[PDB]
């Protein structure tokens, strides 16, 4: 059969605590877990896999999730929460596209994910971001982290091998 | 000698497309365990890093390290030629003025090669530097495609927010 178990970490930045359980089990176990470890009452506290806010009543094949998967323990919010948003402001106008983490799980080639250690805001250049999605052609996904400090890196994945584009943000 | 076969001739293809539009001459390093390509293109604000591993190739053979320098217009004219299902397989005799591309259907029936004169090319200086980053998000690539493409008609400049 398949793995059938999965571990996870289970973390608000001071205190981690790891699980494993079958894949078809409700998180609620793991979050009144942390829960009682932490003091804090089980619904005072925010939940997010990726992003993506995930209530007690859930399994890990719902989320699709992988093994050695992470969720964090936030205090309560706006919220319900973290977003994705990109902006142009020209001169006939301006646009603005926010995305939001979420995983479809019928089909989930279609998902977005979204590791925020600290929050980001930076500019790029619109032709080079115009050359980079050229890479589209190579892979269902792509993959981009970010940097206020360092170049940002677009990843697109092959069987065994990548194309990377670093590409320095604007300053003003 | 190197000689590597692609069981797709899609494949390399669409792996310089990929990026023949930011640089336009680079350095293909081959290695024992694969190519690898760096490049950065003429404002120096874009590197390219490409690898490609030894399970990409349906077969790979590479004596010793060989650099071979490619005008990427140049290839993608000949990267134009055979039915882009075919075996497409690189060769390069060591210390090496030309590569060979040879082209072949399933049946023995047709067998177009190519040869490209080679470049000299300055290895400029970068290494990369991973560092971890504040955020990581992954999505389809056609989304964040008609994003850039959509917003690309109001500025020249998009900024990216994350919360």
């Amino acid at each position: 059969k398949p793995e059938t178990h999965i571990n996870l970490k289970v973390s608000d930045g001071s205190s981690e605590i790891f699980f494993k359980i079958k894949k078809t089990t409700p998180l609620r176990r793991l979050m009144e877990a942390f829960a009682k470890r932490q003091g804090k009452e089980m619904d005072s506290l925010r939940f997010l896999y990726d992003g993506i806010r995930i209530q007690a009543d859930q399994t890990p094949e719902d989320l699709d999730m992988e093994d050695n998967d992470i969720i964090e323990a936030h205090r309560e919010q706006i919220g319900g929460g973290e977003t994705i948003k990109f902006v142009a402001d020209g001169d006939i106008g301006s646009g603005s596209v926010i995305i939001k983490p979420f995983v479809d799980m019928e089909h989930p080639e279609t998902s977005i994910k979204l590791e925020m250690d600290q929050p980001v805001d930076l500019t790029f250049g619109a032709k080079y971001l115009l050359d980079i999605i050229k890479g589209s052609s190579l892979s269902d996904r792509v993959g981009i982290r970010l940097s206020s400090e360092a170049p940002a890196l677009f990843q697109f994945d092959l069987k065994s091998g990548f194309l990377q584009f670093f590409l320095a943000p604007k300053f003003n | 000698m190197l000689e590597a076969k692609f069981e797709e001739a899609s494949l390399f293809k669409r792996i310089i497309d990929g990026f023949k539009d930011c640089v336009q001459l680079v350095n293909f390093q081959c290695k024992e365990d694969g190519i690898i390509a760096q490049a950065v293109d003429d404002s120096r604000v874009l590197l390219v890093s490409l690898e490609i591993g030894v399970e990409a190739f349906q077969e790979y053979r590479c004596d010793h390290p060989v650099t071979l320098g490619m005008d990427l217009t140049s290839l993608s004219k000949i990267l134009r030629c055979g039915n882009n299902t075919d075996t497409l397989t690189l060769i390069a005799d060591n210390t090496p003025d030309s590569i060979i591309l040879l082209f072949e259907d399933t049946k023995k029936d047709r067998i177009a090669e190519y040869s490209l004169k080679l470049m000299d090319i300055d290895a400029d200086f970068l290494k990369i530097e991973e560092l971890q980053y504040d955020s990581t998000l992954s999505l389809p690539s056609s989304e964040f495609s008609k994003i850039v493409r959509d917003l690309s008609q109001l500025s020249d400049s998009i900024n990216i927010m994350i919360t």
